[PDB]
């Protein structure tokens, strides 16, 4: 208790604007006019674009 | 011709605002399904859905 302890706290801000750090997932091609599931930036869906 | 009108507009009024209610919170994070399964694990996520 005495004794000090580090600390860091990570804050990360989910704006609805373009993400600059993002995770080491790879993308895939873009597909369309077909009923597909999608992920744009963490936004995951179900349909066609 | 007021009266027919006005049955109308009782409709779709009435479907308007049920379709709003799916914009808020009732105490939750999000109102949007996908951005809490998404953020949270199911043991988390069943206490807001």
């Amino acid at each position: 208790g005495y004794q000090p302890y580090r600390v860091v706290v990570l804050s990360f801000e989910l704006l609805h604007a373009p993400a600059t750090v993002c995770g080491p997932k790879k993308s895939t091609n873009l597909v369309k006019n077909k009923c597909v599931n999608f992920n744009f930036n963490g936004l995951t869906g179900t349909g066609v674009l | 011709l007021g009266k027919l009108q006005d049955v109308v507009n009782q409709n779709a009024q009435a479907l308007n605002t049920l379709v709003k209610q799916l914009s808020s919170n009732f105490g939750a994070i999000s109102s949007v399904l996908n951005d809490i399964l998404s953020r949270l694990d199911p043991p988390e996520a069943e206490v807001q859905i």
